[PDB]
RNA sequence: AGUGGAGCCUGCGGCUUAAUUUGACUCAACACGGGAAACCUCACCCGGCCCGGACACGGACAGGAUUGACAGAUUGAUAGCUCUUUCUCGAUUCCGUGGGUGGUGGUGCAUGGCCGUUGUUGGUGGAGCGAUUUGUCUGGUUAAUUCCGAUAACGAAC
């Protein structure tokens, strides 16, 4: 049957928005003393299921949980 | 009681939902204890396609594979089977919903694939659409191998060969017990008097192009006898030539 | 020059090697022999009803369709028609045809202009090297 | 379990199948009061 | 009794418009599409986000690939599909590239699945080499090859 030309047309879509990659984020959770003591910079949530492991995102005023959406002031 | 009015309101919201931010009570549904009663209040049969896609996203995002398992078994698969039977095609939002349900492979395999291929009422269009949805998604080797073994163990239907071939098209390394089971399956079609569709022949073909390096001599001659007893004017010489042009181990 | 006259067309390939590309003779000489360049614009009929259709991608403006309104459209499957009205601000247009268009089909129009040869005449020609194959 | 066996040349992984076939609150009123405030902000009726 | 003359309403052309969606033009075109459309109902227009497959090759990822996310700032829209906050989520991966390679395609062709019962034209005979003709007709009758009757025709099926 009759074939089509398949018009080419160029449109640049190479630029797309991507979130910034954070490299080695485990450094800011703990501070290590020279003797070997661990100091926790961030709060640990007393939640029902995700306790003892989840640290808090530190806002300008407040700490925020990232698994169960816990609220504080 | 007092929560019933709020969940009735969000039920009325989901009946006309198109887009936008969902109410926050819906995003905390898997954190509830009596979540099945809440889900029955929200009436999932009356949900829209985008709302159900976002519900599948929410339930897949919140872990707990058994809850996602029962949600896929009770809610998603009946709606898919109703939608394919009516419009003869799957919607875009529900297609993305099954993709987001394949964001958790363990709940999807036991919940959508295995009940559909074990029911026996799976049609051709449902099989092609769903198998293409597996084909789109990258899958773990162990999960796909177990799905292979389970499909090879159950009873044969025209739909099952489509899933079997499209899982063969992933071309992963296979456990050898799975190869034993599929060889036993195709040798279970050695004495069958039923006429076989072209899909079974193509599935056996793609098996012979891919896994010819892991075929022992005994099953090689057994598949040669299978080609002898169940021939095809076009595909059988292809499988035969791929059998004589194979190196083991 | 007056016919009969034999005509040879060579091309300078590389290293002064003349490649014979064409041959023939001299026809009647006149500048009145009109040479017409044809340009074919293609569009896709994407809304098909009976005897009329909505076609896109042939143009992209609105006044572009109004400019080429008196030119009739033909079709690769043999239909003949003409533009009725543009509708979109983009190059969407209404086209009437003698028959019903297929979904596999494609509308196209022919535009014509007269083209004249370039003035690159010079009697000097380089001397050829002996010819050899490659 | 079949009869014919892969016999020779290595088994990389054992593979796990015995888990698949063998298978077969202040937050609530906090979020609900947030939803109350949200649809009460849908038509505010008061601010100038 | 009216219509055609007047005003209004509605339909079809024609005119404007970015759009004033659309098949049908003397019955079967003409309040048909239950079509009395302020959002859906809408096929039309003007703008704005999102991503749009498998397979091969080259990268990153376990020194996180990616998902989900409270509050505030934005565009015409509560856009965690961006920023401050980057907190959890453990591979369920996403970033280029190359293929008239493609598939939730379109369309045509071939042939089969789901349900049961066992006025026109032939069969035989006559006429003609044949196209054809008789039946299917003088008369009366009938909406009608219907009926009465005649009869190289006798019986029928729809
Ligand atoms: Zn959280």
């Amino acid at each position: 049957a009759k074939k089509r030309k398949k018009k080419s047309y160029t449109t640049p879509k190479k630029n797309k928005h991507k979130r910034k990659k954070v490299k080695l984020a485990v450094l800011k959770y703990y501070k290590v003393d020279e003797n070997g003591k661990i100091s926790r910079l961030r709060r640990e949530c007393p939640s029902d299921e995700c306790g003892a492991g989840v640290f808090m995102a530190s806002h300008f005023d407040r700490h925020y949980c990232g698994k169960c959406c816990l609220t504080y002031c | 009681p007092r929560v019933l009015e709020v969940y009735r309101g969000v039920r009325e919201v989901l009946s006309k939902y198109r887009s936008g931010k969902l109410p926050k009570a819906f995003k905390i549904i898997p954190a509830l204890s009596n979540w099945e009663q809440i889900l029955y209040v929200t009436e999932p049969e009356a949900w829209t396609a985008a709302a159900m896609y976002q519900a599948t996203r929410i339930f897949a995002s919140n872990l707990k594979e058994r809850m996602a398992q029962r949600f896929y078994n009770l809610v998603l698969l009946p709606r898919v089977r109703d939608d394919v039977a009516e419009y003869k095609r799957l919607n875009f939002h529900l297609y993305m919903a099954l993709k987001k349900a394949l964001f958790k492979p363990g709940a999807w395999f036991k919940g959508i694939l295995i009940p559909l291929c074990e029911s026996g009422t799976c049609t051709l269009r449902e099989a092609i659409i769903v198998g293409s949805i597996i084909t789109k998604c990258s899958i773990p080797v162990l999960h796909s191998s177990a799905a292979m073994l389970k499909i090879a163990e159950m009873e044969y239907s025209g739909a099952n060969s489509i899933f079997l071939r499209l899982l063969l098209d992933k071309k992963y390394a296979l456990p050898y017990r799975v190869l034993d089971a599929l060889v036993f399956h195709f040798l279970g079609f050695r004495t069958e008097k039923r006429e076989l569709p072209v899909l079974w022949h193509q599935c056996l073909l793609t098996l012979v192009q891919r896994y010819k390096a892991d075929l022992a001599t005994d099953q090689k001659e057994a598949l040669l006898e299978l080609l002898r007893l169940q021939p095809h004017p076009q595909l059988s010489p292809e499988i035969r030539r791929e059998l004589q042009s194979a190196v083991p181990r | 020059t007056f016919p009969p006259a034999s005509v040879l067309l060579f091309k300078q390939k590389s290293n002064g090697m003349h490649s014979l590309i064409a041959t023939g003779h001299l026809m009647s000489v006149d500048p009145d022999r009109m040479v017409i360049k044809r340009v074919v614009l293609s569009g896709h009929p994407f809304k098909i009803f009976t005897k009329m259709a909505v076609v896109r991608y042939m143009f992209f403006n609105r006044e572009d369709v109004l400019w080429f309104k008196p030119v009739e459209l033909r079709t690769k499957w043999g239909r003949r028609g003409h533009i009725k009205e543009p509708l979109g601000t983009h190059g969407h247009m209404k086209c009437s045809f003698d028959g019903k268009l297929k979904s596999q089909d494609t509308v196209l129009m022919n535009l014509y202009k007269r083209v004249f040869p370039k003035w690159t005449y010079d009697p000097y020609v380089p001397e050829p090297v002996p010819w050899l194959k490659s | 379990s079949s009869v014919m066996r892969r016999n020779e040349q290595l088994t990389l992984h054992d593979e796990r199948f015995e888990k698949f076939y063998e298978q077969y609150s202040n937050r609530l009123q906090e979020v609900l009061n947030d939803y109350y405030k949200e649809k009460a902000e849908n038509c505010v009726k008061l601010n100038t």
